[PDB]
């Protein structure tokens, strides 16, 4: 898992992520939805069309619960909890869409924040977004 | 693969305004950084020993260069990228060993490079024709496999 | 892909010798179980609940069984897997957007079904001549996505 | 990582191995070597034909270091943290082939005893020998 050097870095570019959290969320997903089209499938009941209000009501969500789990950093599995089970229990979500997430939200910190991302930067948070990934695909049985 | 007529405009117009010094240098040395197991590939590069001496190696830089400029091979001809990596593949698969895994992770390193570097300009939907290109190009190198 | 005489005889000895229904409803049963969420794309198979409701459940049987006799169009021809296995890549990958990783893991099982019940006989040589099978197999199933 | 569940399922499907882990040690490095050649690579100092007293001797240390891991389950990133060096830093094994070699000892444990290794236990050691990967790829920087 993470390092001290790793939440150090990890708490670094999420300072700078800050006040649009929400924004880069809904940008996550559309780039997801858009660049691997197979994860459509799991939202079928969304309105898809750039800008949705559903997209950024989403969006939103998602950033929030990454905010949490970095504010909790030493125990991540007890702040996303009650999600591992949304994504591993009901929703069954085939882990590789969790790689396909974590690398368009790690195109959106370098489109927005590109000093910021720094290669050690890079490595700590493609770890955290992993350490996320393998939370919400736990309690598979 | 079937491309688009605005796939092909996003490739070839962001390909003219790529340097590819800078973009390639910065691709290979995120990938030794973030998939240290990818490091043993380039022993012989030398100083591999932390981010910066890999960001200052001589050898990893020229190396990133040649990396990206052969992917001006494929955007000369996006229809024949298969044949044109033919080579390459047999010298990634056969000589080297290279897990085709790591095609993929090198892929979406450059993504994330091309991001910092044309910020606003790199469009989701230029993402896609991009990550649509690495992926065709990772495909193209681990056919020796098959 | 070429195959040898030696790999040839591995595959076709041993296939005579295949209860279908069982192994391939084992195969199946343990995919679910161990990687549960294969689940999501058989929803409609009724009762996934638990291991032994997996393990009994019919049409979980039933799938099982026609996955691994349709290795015998494979098995009948070893030349011509790619085009024997064109429609069934069209279903995968444009209906149902099963992910490529997931027909590695299928195979990974069913090689271990297979040496449970094959034990002694079950060499390194037969082994490496089914997991190449299997390889192609899964390759020739994902080429719709290429 | 391991429920109480899979932990019992570990120890009840390593009993029944006991005194013959150091052969299956040898046959699941055999099978590995056939199956996937490209893991050669790592060996070109060894005598890899068939029985080679050099596939015994490593075989042996290979499943030592898995019983031992075993013995110490709730602890197991401590129980092979100088492998972890080993493998990861000195090395640097690509993380690809852990999963060859988990696959491979499933393969022999299947062999030997079928019926023992039921779906349940099947799926507790499985994500054993990911741990025991993830661990021998740790600390990777
Ligand atoms: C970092 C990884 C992820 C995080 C933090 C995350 C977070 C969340 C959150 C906060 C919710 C809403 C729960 C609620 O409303 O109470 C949710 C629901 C959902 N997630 Fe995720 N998610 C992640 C990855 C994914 C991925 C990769 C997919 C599939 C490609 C996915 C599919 C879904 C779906 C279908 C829902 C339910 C949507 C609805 O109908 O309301 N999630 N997730
Ligand atoms: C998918 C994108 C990739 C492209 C386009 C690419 C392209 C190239 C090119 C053009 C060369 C020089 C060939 C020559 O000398 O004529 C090369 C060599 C090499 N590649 Fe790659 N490669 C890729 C991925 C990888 C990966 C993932 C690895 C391993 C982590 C790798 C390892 C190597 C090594 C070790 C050499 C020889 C180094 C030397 O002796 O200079 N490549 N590749
Ligand atoms: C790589 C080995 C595989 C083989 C040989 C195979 C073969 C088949 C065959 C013969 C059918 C029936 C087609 C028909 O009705 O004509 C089928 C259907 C189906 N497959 Fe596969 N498959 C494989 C892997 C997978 C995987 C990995 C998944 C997902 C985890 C999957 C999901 C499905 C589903 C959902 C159906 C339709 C179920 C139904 O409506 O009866 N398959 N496949
Ligand atoms: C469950 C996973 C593994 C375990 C428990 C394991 C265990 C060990 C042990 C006990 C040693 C000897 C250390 C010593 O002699 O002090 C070793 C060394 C070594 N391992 Fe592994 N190993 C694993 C996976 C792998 C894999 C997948 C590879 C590559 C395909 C690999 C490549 C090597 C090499 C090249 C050595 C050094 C051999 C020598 O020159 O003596 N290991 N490992």
């Amino acid at each position: 898992v993470l390092s001290a050097a790793d939440k150090t870095n990890v708490k670094g570019v999420f300072s700078k992520i800050g006040g649009h959290a929400e924004e880069y969320g809904a940008e996550t997903l559309e780039r997801m939805f858009i660049a691997y089209p197979q994860t459509k499938t799991y939202f079928p009941h969304f309105d898809l069309s750039h800008g949705s209000a559903q997209i950024k009501a989403h969006g939103k969500k998602v950033a929030a619960a990454l905010v949490e789990a970095v504010n909790h950093v030493d125990d991540i599995a007890g702040a996303l909890s009650k999600l591992s089970d949304l994504h591993a229990q009901k929703l069954r979500v085939d882990p590789v869409n969790f790689k396909f997430l974590g690398h368009c939200f790690l195109v959106v910190v370098a489109i927005h924040h590109p000093a910021a991302l720094t290669p050690e930067v890079h490595a700590s948070l493609d770890k955290f977004m992993c350490a996320v990934g393998a939370v919400l695909t736990a309690k598979y049985r | 693969v079937h491309w688009t007529a605005e796939e092909k405009q996003l490739i070839t117009g962001l390909w003219g305004k790529v340097n590819v010094a800078d973009c390639g240098a910065e691709a290979l040395a995120r990938l030794l950084i973030v998939y240290p197991w990818t490091q043993r590939f380039f022993a012989s590069f030398g100083n591999l020993s932390s981010p910066t001496a890999i960001l200052g190696n001589p050898m990893v830089r020229a190396h990133g260069k040649k990396v990206l400029t052969s992917f001006g091979d494929a955007v000369k001809n996006l229809d024949n990228i298969k044949n044109t990596f033919a080579q390459l593949s047999e010298l990634h698969c056969d000589k080297l060993h290279v897990d085709p895994e790591n095609f993929r992770l090198l892929g979406d390193i450059l993504i994330i490079v091309l991001a910092a570097h044309f910020t606003k300009d790199f469009t989701p939907e230029c993402q896609a024709a991009w990550q649509k290109l690495v992926r065709v190009v990772a495909h193209a190198l681990a056919r020796k496999y098959h």
